[PDB]
RNA sequence: AGGGGGAACGCGGGGAAUUGAAACAUCUUAGUACCCGCAGGAAAAGAAAGCAAAAGCGAUGCCGUUAGUAGGGGCGACCGAA
RNA sequence: GAGUACCGUCGGUCGGAUAUCCGGCGGGAAGCUGGGAGGCAUCGGCUCCCAACCCUAAAUACGUCCCGAGACCGAUAGCGAA
RNA sequence: CUUGGAUCACGGGGCAGGGAGUUCACCCGAGCGGCGAGGUUAAGGGGGUCAACCCCGAAGCCGCAGGGAAACCGACAGGUCC
RNA sequence: GGGUGAAAGGCCAAUCGAGGCCGGCGAUAGCUGGUUCCCGCCGAAUUAUCCCCCAGGAUAGCCCGGCCGGAGGUAGGCAGUGGGGUAGAGCACUGAUUGGGGGUUUAGGGGGCGAAAGCCUCCGGCUCCCUGUCAAACUCCGAACCCACUGCCGCCGUAGAUGGCCGGAGUAGGGGGGCGGUGUAAGCCGUCACCCGAGAGGGGAACAACCCAGACCGGGGUUAAGGCCCCAAAGUGCCGGCUAAGU
RNA sequence: CCGGUAUGUGAAGCCCGGGUACAACCGGGUGAAGCACCGGUAAACGGCGGGGGUAACUAUAACCCUCUUAAGGUAGCGAAAUU
RNA sequence: CCGUACGGCUAACCCGCGGAAGCGGGGACAGCGGUAGGUGGGCAGUUUGGCUGGGGCGGCACACCCUCGAAAAGGUAUCGAGGGUGCCCUAAGGUCGGCUCAGGCGGGUCAGGAAUCCGCCGUAGAGUGCAAGGGCAAAAGCCGGCCUGACUGGACCCGUAACAGAGGCGGGUCCAGCCGCGAAAGCGUGGCCUAGCGAACCCCUGUGCCUCCCCGGUGGGGGCCAGGGAUGACAGAAAAGCUACCCUGGGGAUAACAGAGUCGUCUCGGGCGAGAGCCCAUAUCGACCCCGAGGCUUGCUACCUCGCUGUCGGCUCUUCCCAUCCUG
């Protein structure tokens, strides 16, 4: 499936319709510093049997996309409905 | 589970001991600090069997 | 000089499983039951290298509230002060 | 008032959460021109204090004993045992 | 018990005595009673004819203003009609 | 959870696929058994969604008690405004299905005069007309019936309905009879909501639900279902006809 | 199961760099045993392949085409305490 | 500077012989303490689902869409009948304009000819992103042109789940904003309608604000809003077996067996008459179709019985039926 990499949309910021250029979400990993990830190596510690659920490997084939669209009179992103599933994603000009 | 004979010989019962009050005394030959360099003389006076040894040991 | 004895109350260590979570492993049961050591008519604590916050208090211990609150927690069941 | 305060790591424990206390291992000070605390770390202010040595009554807990009392039982009851 | 028991479904020789919705903490409601924009004391203290009786004691708790994760902001003690 | 075992899971004080005693311990169970006086007023349910749920539970539906509020409501009928594709019927769509009488001949292997797929025909395809048959997943048609609403007739209601708030439950194995689908059938699965369950009495010989009929107490009468030769209360009843097989 | 080479990978720790007035943190390298790779071992666990055609007449086929694996049941016994 | 590898030494430590002094051997290794990784049923704790004409294997119609079943409003179940989805599309989405399809016939080049050319007829037989059913003709279909409403902030309704309660999911009617097509009226919050997916907790990204224990800075942490990452047993545990050494609590709600029901199957019959029998339907044999009896053969069902007795066969002993082998 075909999606432009230019679109003409409302941007919140201005408050008018301007050009945004499209990008996907790309992800990172958990870090350490947040509270929850504190709280599991808590727990990990010391003599235990396993403290938390494990599922391995669990996916879906087809996943949504997470798009943000970028305006370029302003430089700020946000987001435009909900994810739909598909499974190519290629991007025309 | 259960154990195994050679388990149970690691604990030192008498089902598994040897029986070393039968058997004549140990065989050493003599101290260096007693033959250090005297070259001491001996004489055979009896050949004996001894239940623990496989050999035949003299007094 | 010591050793042994003493219902309950006292000080210091070692430490489960049943059970609940409508299964179960973190959790709970529980610093419980039980085990070891040590004292007395009471024991332990005790005279701020503290509590507080624009004001101040003034050693320890006990009673009533603070409060099922702050907070902990497969943030679940439940636990829980000053 | 030194293997002490403090740092890192492991185990236990706590409501103590990046901010409870205990212990082990590796490092490790200043010391009166000095030192500590203020719920993540650190810098600067302000406030409060002087650890790593010792003793200490009263207010509190208990009742193998004694004393008194009772909308308690009244011999299959009441302590197992009148 | 069971859709269904005189059943070849279960329990059922006779008599006398014994024998099963209790207590506490928290929450929701009610029937009555006291005070009333306020209501109520706890621990404790004082007196007495000494576990009964009389007086003191509002610390605290609920209510009198809410909305909001939080910083924060902050209302008709009566204008019209059926 | 140790011993001992020429190995059988054999033996360790009548106890062993992990001894015995006391303790934790009044362990826990959605499973089994039990739960103590009288009379009156009302009076059910076994069906939907969710749960490692199917012998259990929660949210609703069906019962009871109390309060608020203040005038309409509704289980029946009549006439109307609208809705619907079942029974039946039929072939106008979709798809099945007999035979004849003709026209185009061929989409196509068979041969024939086939000098060759030939001008031309034979078993066959296309379009008619007459004859004969069908439909749980077809309709040119189309009921009885059911549903909502309006107005009236009837019934309930200021001795307070319909309705709303608060509180206390039980019920999550149903069955007979009638209807439908499935199945050789018995049965299984649903549906209606008259009965049994939770319902005495009178009848069918006895019978959970077939017929009559819904029950405070003491008396007197008339009828119902059914019955009147004897058992057994009441007819060896009346008129017309049939049966000779104890039918 | 044993042995051998390291070429990879490989945790803590150590080192380099960034980041932080210090840390927490982030990215690289090194990094043993083990895993991987090369080999030995069956009186170690265990395994030991069908359709096909053919002779002097009806037969059966020494044997020949054959179709795949680590290898393709040898000597013996055989309706067996195994049919 | 610090290292690694190796070689040696002895004085720590270890071993032995000895009352001990020492002696000899090893040697900064080992052992001891602390930490990090691997292997590890040697030893423990647990799990090992459900529906189900018993259970097991089988099968996932275990979440969804359409037609029938389904009884002309609504609702309605079975391991009931027939089929599909767990996607695809920057166009197959929005809008404006213009046009009309399948097939048949008659005309021409062509072997079946796929198709291109001309005319007429022609209620949709076509086509529609996708199943089935519904809908649609100056269109909802074909051919083109410009676009991105497949958006932001909010409200009230319906369905899943009638009546009659619901988290999450889906759909409808609108108010504002900024925009598109269009002369304009108007339409546009994806796909002509009905399938195409998912809680808490935690994490990642975007965005601008609130906040972290006496006050103020810096790094870092917590909170509110929006999007995303998954649980198909699809209102969501992280999860393999044996018991014939077996144990407890229960159950005729549930199989084996006797009984009860039924009779497809079985056994025993019958009607008609294809005919066979030198010829002749029925001395004898009787096809194919159609009608029955019995419950002593096996199955089907699950009403009775889960500590009634659970046993097959044989020996012993009594009695009954006829559907008669012998005897009249
Ligand atoms: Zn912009």
């Amino acid at each position: 499936m075909k999606y432009p990499k230019q679109i003409r949309t409302y941007c919140p910021f201005c408050k008018r319709h301007t050009i945004h250029k499209v990008e996907k979400v790309k992800k990172r990993p958990r870090s350490e510093l947040s509270a929850g990830q504190r709280r599991f190596r808590r727990k990990l510690k010391g003599y235990t049997g396993f403290p938390r659920p494990n599922p391995a490997g669990r996916e879906k084939p087809v996943k949504k996309l997470d798009l943000r669209f970028r305006c370029t009179v302003c430089g700020k992103a946000h987001t435009r409905g909900q994810g739909f599933r598909v499974k190519k994603f290629e991007l025309v000009e | 589970g259960k154990s195994l004979i050679q388990q149970r010989r690691g604990k030192g019962t008498t089902t598994f001991r040897a029986p070393s009050h039968r058997y004549r005394g140990a065989v050493r030959y003599v101290p260096l600090n007693l033959v250090q360099e005297r070259t001491l003389r001996g004489v055979v006076e009896e050949i004996l069997h001894d239940p623990g040894r496989t050999a035949p040991v003299a007094r």
